This record gives C-alpha cells, structure tokens and sequence, in this order.
C-alpha cells in the first residue's frame, strides 16, 4: 500500500 | 495557457502582488507538479514558493487559489521525506487542518489528501499531524448516517488518509488516537466500495501489528467476523490486507486466536492455501503456523476443518518460502499436539514431502524438519511403533538424507541428525 500519492488529475 | 510555464515566470507572477496573477502562476506550478515524468519538485522548492503557497491556503475569498496551492503542496509533499519536510516547515499542517472545514468539498478533499501525504512520511509527522488536532475534523467529515451519500472519491481519500494515521511503528500511534478513530474505521470496513474496504483492512492490519494490547483494542470492537468475510473476497487487493490482519491477530493470545477460529476463518484456508498468488499462499501458511502453535483444542479444529492435507500439499509443491512456513507450521503442530494428532500427520502423508526438503540449503528448515521428525518419533514410541516409522523414512529415502546431514556446517544439524540415526 502506497505511503504517498501524487495527484495527476 | 497555464501550460509549460518556466519556474522563472511562476516566480514573477507569484511575486506580483496581484491576486489574480498569483492564481495563474500557482495553477501553472500545479500543472508542472502534476506531471508523472519527474515533476520539478526541487526546482519549485528552491525558488522559494512553499511559503507563498502556504499563505494562499488562507485566502478564503479566493477559493481557486486555496485549491491550486493545496494541490501544488500535496504534490510537493508526495515526494521524498526532505520534500515533505519542506512543506511541513512552511507551516502547512495547521493551514491544511483549517481547510478540512471548507464549504468547498474539492478543497476539503485536497487538504485530506495533503495531510495523508504528510502523515505517510512516518511516525513523527503522523504524530505532529495528530497533535495539531487533525482527527476531530477528519472524523466529522465521516459522521453521516449512511456513508453512501458521500462522493466515492472523497470517501476513498478520507479512508486512505485515516489509514496513514494508523500506520507505522516506533512508536505506534497514540493509544487515545486509535480509540478515537476505531468506531469510524469499523464503519468503513463494512462499506461496499472495494477501494475503501481494502484501505480499511490495511488500517486494521496496521493496528493489529503490535503487542497483544493493541490487538485487543481491535478484537474487542467486533471486527473479526467482517475480516473473515473479507478474507473470502474475490478481489485480491481486499484478501491481501484482510489476511495480513487475521495473521496479525493470531500472533496474540490463544483467546484472540480463538475469536478467529470461532468466526469461521479455517473454512477459508482450503482456498487460501491453494491460492494462485504466491504471497497469499505464503501468508496463509504463516498464519497456519501461529494457529498450530495454539492449544490442542485449536489444533483439533485445524484437523477437523481438513487442513492437514492442505499443509501436506504445500510441503509437496509450493514456492520455497511457502514450504518453509509449512515446515514451521508442522513443527509447531508436532510440538503441541496430542499423540493422536501427531500420528494423523503421518496418515495424511507428511513424511515423504518432509524428507524431500532435507535436501535443501537453508540450515533453519533442516533444524525445523528434524525437530518435527523427532517429535513424531517420540509419539511413535508412546505407541510402540518406532520401527514402522523408521521403515517409512527408509523407503522414502529419508535416512540417506538424514545421514548426510551429519556433514553440515551447523553442528546442531550434525548433532540432531546423528542422534536420530542412533536411537532409531
């Protein structure tokens, strides 16, 4: 599971 | 328009003292930072923009610049720990927490996302987010009669960010924070969205990864039956965390392990122990090993659910990592089991696949196997039947392997190997 997420849209 | 601006131009617009020129440049920064191919996070930080972006979070009369700056800061904070720290050091935690109450749901959601990135850096930033008071307002966004009235994406982000507030160790989250979050978390775990269910299970998995008192906080909220249901899901992103959580709970007390058994978890292990995903098989066998370390009446329930043939199967053919957990599960079974339980193992075919693994390299598995063989022989004696087992071990070519084990670096192997050849 991802610790961090970039918002791309 | 706001596409492909230079950092130079972003800086000119943000420094212009015209709020509308600052907005266009912040948008242009947001689009640069939105790029999947190496976003220029470090260039933006070096240009000195974080403190301006943080001040823009507070411009209640210009909600579009609140949104754009929240999005740019979310994506700076999505980077390395140094990049997240730049965001924290600019004052962004209290400013994002104030935005949780924004009447604009897209802005509230962006603040949820940023606080998730910040808390996901590690336990110190997680705890700093908690100390600034983030839990009360996050939980208030979820205090609705029916979760289904919220937008799907908003619910998923809120769940994901709550899961990061449950995550990490050294230290584990503060106890009062966990108690405050759990009731809402248990509601999300009964929701119908697969991404919400998966992230809820990951959160429970984090909370049960610790001492038996952490497990108990969770178990006492009644989640084990829902975990067992989820353990049977079709979607592997749900099974994987459901299984981690169940596996964590059975590292606890015999009574906590019994809650898992009572809820029906053993009936799912025929599928789990044959699952085509190697990681599921492996985690399922590991969980079995902490159940066969339980009481004899718990071992008996393993037997009753028909799981001993499934462990034989894994020993016979599986990934080598899975086979080793199977060896552990068997050694624990032989160590705690009754004589009747132990002989049943031989009737199910355990010997031949055990021996064929003695030809492995990892010295540990040999020690685990040899401990099981010894425990089995000791059960044979109690029945007066050691010769019959000795023959078995011979007709499958076990002795051959056992003898050569005396020729092993870890003299413990050499010690046990020889001792068995002796008495039998």
């Amino acid at each position: 599971p991802n610790t961090k997420k970039q918002k791309c849209g | 328009g706001t596409v492909n601006w230079s950092v130079e131009d972003i800086v000119k617009g943000i420094n212009s003292n015209n709020l509308e020129s600052q907005l266009q440049a912040t948008q242009a920064a947001r689009k640069l930072l939105s790029r999947e191919k190496q976003p220029p996070i470090d260039n933006i930080i070096r240009a000195g923009l974080i403190p301006k972006f943080v001040s823009f979070l507070g411009k209640t009369d210009c909600s579009p610049i609140q949104f754009e700056s929240a999005w740019a800061l979310t994506n700076i904070a999505s980077g390395t720990s140094e990049q997240t720290k730049a965001v924290v050091d600019g004052g962004a935690i209290p400013a994002f927490i104030s935005l949780l109450a924004s009447p604009h749901a897209h802005i509230s959601e962006q603040a949820v996302w940023a606080l998730g990135n910040i808390a996901g850096d590690g336990s110190a930033f997680r705890d700093l987010v908690i100390k600034h008071g983030a839990i009360d307002p996050l939980l208030a966004l979820l205090a609705v009669p029916d979760l289904s009235t919220l937008a799907c994406g908003y619910l998923r982000n809120l769940t994901w960010t709550l899961s990061n507030l449950c995550r990490n160790k050294n230290p584990a989250p503060p106890l009062d924070a966990v108690e405050q979050i759990l009731p809402t978390l248990v509601r999300l775990l009964h929701h119908n969205d697969p991404e919400v269910l998966a992230d809820s299970c990951w959160a429970i998995s984090y909370l049960t990864d610790g001492p038996n008192e952490r497990i108990e906080m969770v178990v006492k909220k009644g989640v084990v039956p829902q975990l067992v249901k989820l353990l049977g899901a079709t979607e592997l992103p749900i099974v994987t965390p459901a299984l981690r959580a169940i596996g964590n709970i059975v590292t606890g007390t015999d009574e906590q392990t019994q809650k898992v058994i009572d809820a029906g978890a053993l009936a799912v292990f025929p599928s789990l122990l044959t699952n085509p995903k190697t990681n599921i098989q492996k985690e399922a066998t590991w969980t079995m090993s902490n159940i066969t370390a339980g009481r004899q009446d718990q071992i008996q329930q393993v037997v009753n659910h028909g799981l001993v043939p499934f462990l034989v199967g894994v020993l016979s053919k599986a990934d080598f990592k899975t086979q080793k957990e199977a060896a552990w599960a068997i050694t624990n079974y032989t160590s705690g089991g009754t004589v009747e339980q132990i002989v049943y193992l031989v009737h199910c075919g355990i010997i031949e696949p055990l021996m064929n693994l003695l030809s492995a390299k990892d010295t540990k598995i040999i020690q685990v196997i040899l401990d099981a063989i010894s425990n089995i022989f000791q059960a044979a004696e109690k029945l007066g039947e050691t010769e019959k087992l000795s023959i078995m071990i011979e007709e499958c070519g076990g002795l051959d392997k056992i003898e050569a084990l005396q020729r092993h670096e870890n003299e413990s192997v050499y010690k046990a190997s020889l001792n068995l050849i002796e008495k039998y």
